[PDB]
């Protein structure tokens, strides 16, 4: 018996340890209590890639210009060497940008005063200020750009709540700052929007009388959440993860079922039951089961948790509780083995024996069940009414408010199907049982009197449990998707018993302050859930159009299911990752982190080409090419496009690893331009230049099959170069063979990044949007359920 | 009428806006559309034909979702879409023509085919589109 049972455990540990839900299924409730909406987030100062830098230039002779000027220069240079890794840091540098993406603007926080204004002017950043006081200072200003940084002015229209302000930005920052400022998530708030907020069937419900007693002001905004319908379908063929989300819907919803309260006294019904089953079977009765199995039940239904029955055979009464279990609680909430198992035990130990007929030989896989048999096969009115009931009794599918509901029959939420069953029960108590014992039969049929002579108590049940149900259900927000579980909840036919033995005469229904809890968790899960999909899939494309091919989608489903909260992902097997990676693949991007992307996608290359740690390649050209004279440099070896060179990319060169080519062209002195992110070195030497220095380091490729090591050789002569005296008073034209593929800075123009940036003037974001809504109840004695009818009536 | 109106028209799109080269934002919509189309399509089996010298002819459709995780089409993406276009145009040829041969007394505005009728269905539904025509 103990090598059984270390055997079943051993069986039940291979299975679970592909079920990610967490050790003890208590502390889900922590977890999913501690989902929390995403904060809104203010913008603290603008989003800014660039900043302006004073650069000195040189005259087209080499010399000094006595006179700096003003470029555009990445704020943080770090962009690394090679494209893939390039492209990975603009990967993270569009992580960066979503993490830290607005959800709101007010600009007059960040707005600062002008120094120079002559009519006490402001500016939006101090970033900004420090700008306009140093171009007003500087000598090379323009008058008409010097008046206008000491007229330009903001305007704050409180009547209108707007407020433009002036600003300097370079145009990439400028559009991300102008794409947060004019796509915010806030939306104004009213007492409509809260009352729709509430869920409908409450707000129908006269039993909950909702006021709204707090005012709105027109300045109250918020972030509505994303309720969109799961977009994984984890109900279909996603086995593991489907049974961790019930289980914790299931855990969440037995925290918020109320508590029976002044059931019948366990003594007295305990002696009442022992009396009449004459015991020449009342183990587990007691208000602790009782309540136990109606948190079951209703927890279960909500969750759609299978829910598998635990009983022994020969405790006729457990079977007797069973009968209205079956009648009550719709036949596809219980696991099928267990189903069969429960009506054939029921079947062959009371119906049948009563009717004479002979106990069923029922074959497992049979399409139809045992009471799907027995209804067809028994003559009698009553039981083979009560039979076909529990036979097509099942959930049905509705969708209320765009939501999947799985709603009950009206009969049983009405209770009126206790009446079939006690009438079915009654016809079993005064059957005749041929052959059966007669001190057995009279204890089964006093048995089924026991349940029977409950009826006004067992309507009273049903119809309580109904309406419980029914009231949890309006506060679910994803759809109700009904699916067979790996693991099943056990449910205890004693419980049953306990609870259909001594439920009571009050009548006990969820606080408006429970039912608004348990909507906002729902709401925060549901709102994570798809906030985490949005995040997933936006990566898993920017990755995949950035074509970061070694890069392993599995790291992101997995945070995808780490910052769901409810999965151990170390458990989750792994066809079912890849199925969730497909799945995610084909999802289309939230439209803000699209657009977030288009702009990092198509500043990319700019932003790349303005990093100073790196050049866009080298080429060859092995001849004598004139040095250009560029103003940041006297001279250089600078390339403004590869036209006329075959490029070999150094990136699939690496990848590849085969250099017959490369090698080839390096030792017969054929052209070539090596295209690629490379770290150059920066070379102000006149007699390192006439020494042929920038064509001696391509041969470590070819001793090391290797491009990594690469570093051009950019010269740079000035007249701060220490040797310029060569360049200056002989009669020759500087000259290298090798070229490095390199932009220019953007040179900084006032007109072109003076912009105006527009928001609003002041709002209050709100969070709870229950917290306006002040809910009370009618006295529990007088609440009426869907029927208009008091919900415990036997009073 | 209106879901062979959809495949025939998301057809068309697919032939017109998948080229080698276009920027995938070009089509994601439609990509979108013609996943929906061949999840909608896929297990079930057609039969058209069979009136006057019109061929009989089964169809069975088991084809994979196009891609979506490509910045411009390239020759792979559009050969992988061709192939499937082309069964589904003949399919839709076949089923056009084999309704427009048929005809009847009463309820003549009524779909008469079996393809046609099977389209008439609730599951086919997804593939609408739009009626622009």
């Amino acid at each position: 018996k103990t090598k059984e049972e270390h055997q079943k455990e051993v069986q039940y540990e291979i299975l679970q340890k592909t079920i990610p839900t967490f050790e003890p299924k208590e502390s889900i409730l922590k977890k999913l209590e501690d989902i929390k909406p995403e904060q809104a987030k203010a913008q603290t100062k603008l989003f800014r890639i660039f900043e302006p830098r004073q650069k000195p230039i040189y005259i087209a002779n080499g010399e000094k210009e006595r006179r700096n000027r003003i470029y555009w220069k990445l704020k943080k240079d770090t962009l690394p060497d090679g494209d893939y890794d390039v492209r990975e840091y603009f990967l993270n540098l569009y992580d960066q940008v979503l993490t830290e993406m607005p959800d709101y603007l007010l600009l007059k926080d960040m707005a600062v005063e002008n120094k120079n204004s002559r009519d006490a002017g402001k500016v939006v950043d101090s970033e900004t200020a420090s700008i306009c006081d140093a171009i007003f200072q500087d000598e090379e200003t323009e008058g008409a750009v010097a008046r206008f940084i000491a007229e330009m002015r903001q305007r704050v229209q409180a009547d209108r709540n707007v407020v433009n302000y002036p600003s300097i930005l370079h145009p990439i920052d400028y559009a991300f700052n102008e794409y947060f400022l004019q796509h915010q998530l806030v939306e104004p708030l009213n007492n409509d929007i809260i009352f729709n907020y509430i869920p409908e069937r409450i707000r129908n419900d006269v039993n909950y009388i909702l006021n709204m007693d707090r005012n709105l002001p027109s300045t109250a905004r918020y972030i509505r959440p994303n309720l969109l319908q799961d977009r994984l379908n984890l109900h279909d063929n996603f086995e593991s993860l489907w049974d961790t989300i019930t289980t914790s819907n299931y855990i969440l919803a037995r925290s918020v079922v109320p508590d029976l309260k002044e059931l019948v006294s366990t003594e007295a019904q305990i002696q009442k039951m022992s009396q009449d089953l004459q015991l020449e079977f009342l183990t587990g009765i007691n208000s602790q089961a009782a309540n136990d199995c109606f948190k079951t039940l209703i927890a279960a239904m909500l969750s759609q948790r299978t829910m598998s029955l635990d009983f022994v055979t020969t405790n006729y009464m457990s079977l007797i509780s069973g009968m209205w279990l079956l009648t009550v609680v719709p036949n596809d909430m219980f696991i099928r083995e267990s189903l069969v198992a429960c009506q054939l035990a029921i079947v062959n130990t009371i119906i049948y024996v009563a009717f004479g007929m002979q106990r069923m030989h029922y074959r497992n896989g049979d399409p139809q069940t045992p009471f799907q048999i027995a209804e067809q096969q028994i003559q009698n009115f009553q039981v083979a009414n009560w039979l076909h009931f529990v036979n097509n009794n099942y959930f049905r599918q509705v969708v209320i408010d765009g939501v999947l509901n799985q709603v009950l029959n009206d009969n049983i939420r009405n209770g009126h199907v206790i009446n079939q069953l006690m009438e079915a029960l009654m016809q079993l108590s005064r059957q005749q049982f041929p052959t059966m014992p007669v001190d057995y039969k009279r204890s089964i049929q006093r048995g089924i009197l026991l349940l029977s002579n409950r009826l006004g108590q067992l309507v009273d049940l049903t119809r309580l449990l109904a309406y419980s149900y029914e009231t949890l259900m309006a506060c679910v927000t994803m759809n109700m998707q009904h699916v067979q579980t790996l693991t099943t909840e056990k449910l205890q036919l004693t419980s049953v018993t306990s609870l259909c033995m001594l439920i009571g005469n009050a009548t006990v229904i969820p606080s408006p302050q429970t039912l608004f809890h348990y909507y906002n968790v729902n709401v925060n899960f549901h709102s994570n859930y798809n906030e985490r999909i949005n995040d997933a899939v936006a990566i898993i494309t920017a990755a995949n159009r950035l074509n970061l091919y070694q890069k392993k989608m599995k790291a992101i489903v997995e945070d995808f299911l780490k910052r769901l909260h409810i999965f151990d992902v170390a458990v989750a097997p792994d066809d079912q990752m890849y199925r969730l990676r497909d799945r995610l693949r084909l999802l289309p991007v939230e439209v803000r982190r699209l657009d977030i992307f288009n702009l990092i996608l198509m500043a990319m290359d700019q932003i790349e080409r303005a990093s100073d740690k790196i050049a866009q390649g080298v080429i060859i050209a092995y001849r004598d090419m004139q040095l250009e004279r560029d103003e940041m440099y006297g001279y250089v070896n600078i390339a403004r496009n590869l036209d006329g060179f075959q490029q070999i990319n150094l990136e699939e060169l690496m990848r590849t690893g085969s250099y017959a080519q490369i090698t080839n062209m390096l030792l017969n002195n054929q052209p070539v331009a090596l295209v690629g992110a490379l770290p150059f070195v920066t070379d102000s030497s006149v007699i390192s230049l006439i020494a042929i220095l920038d064509a001696t380091v391509f041969a470590q490729i070819v001793k090391l099959r290797k491009v990594d090591t690469l570093k051009p050789i950019l010269y740079k002569i000035n007249s701060d170069s220490n040797d310029f005296y060569l360049v200056a008073n002989y009669d020759w034209v500087p000259i290298s063979t090798t070229k490095v593929y390199k932009q220019v800075p953007v040179q900084f123009d006032f007109r072109n990044s003076m912009h105006m940036l527009t928001s609003n003037l002041t709002f209050t974001v709100y969070s709870d949007l229950l917290a306006f809504v002040s809910a009370d109840t009618v006295e529990p004695i007088n609440a009426v359920a869907f029927d208009n009818m008091r919900i415990m009536n036997e009073l | 009428m209106d879901v062979l109106y959809s495949l025939s028209k998301t057809l068309k799109d697919a032939r017109d806006k998948i080229v080698e080269g276009t920027l995938y934002s070009n089509v994601s919509d439609l990509i979108q559309q013609f996943n929906q189309m061949i999840i909608t399509m896929n297990g079930n089996e057609f039969q058209t034909g069979g009136i006057g010298n019109l061929p009989i002819r089964n169809w069975n459709f088991n084809f994979g979702l196009l891609g979506t995780t490509l910045l411009n089409l390239d020759a792979n993406y559009v050969e992988t879409a061709r192939n499937t276009i082309d069964y589904f145009v003949d399919f839709v040829d076949n089923v056009c023509m084999d309704e427009m041969v048929r005809e009847s007394q009463r309820n003549g505005i009524a779909p008469q085919s079996d393809s046609l009728r099977k389209l008439s269905a609730i599951k086919f539904k997804r593939i609408n589109f739009d009626n622009s025509s």
